[PDB]
């Protein structure tokens, strides 16, 4: 029973290891996102001119 | 005699057209007053 109980809360571990990582992973697409944004921006503004 | 002859406008006129060029000769500019730069533009 011990043995069975312990395995069952690495599963949950990397579970969460594995949720945590990817969040924080999908987290820099934003930098580009932000990057091509502003640039589309600033290009209006050129048309604007 | 509440007036005076005023000065002819002929004479401010010709006044200020050699004062407008001279300006534009101040800042490097066209006879027209224009910009002779590009004026190039980025971001």
């Amino acid at each position: 029973q011990f043995g069975s109980t312990l395995l069952s809360l690495l599963e949950r571990k990397d579970s969460l290891s594995f949720d945590a990582y990817q969040m924080i992973q999908s987290g820099d697409l934003y930098r580009f996102s932000i990057d091509l944004q502003q640039q589309d921006i600033d290009i209006n503004k050129a048309s604007l001119e | 005699d509440i007036f005076m002859y005023p000065m002819n406008n002929e004479l401010r006129g010709l006044w200020d057209r050699i004062e407008n060029r001279i300006y534009n000769l101040r800042h490097n500019l066209t006879l027209d007053g224009k910009e002779i730069n590009m004026d190039l533009y980025d971001s």
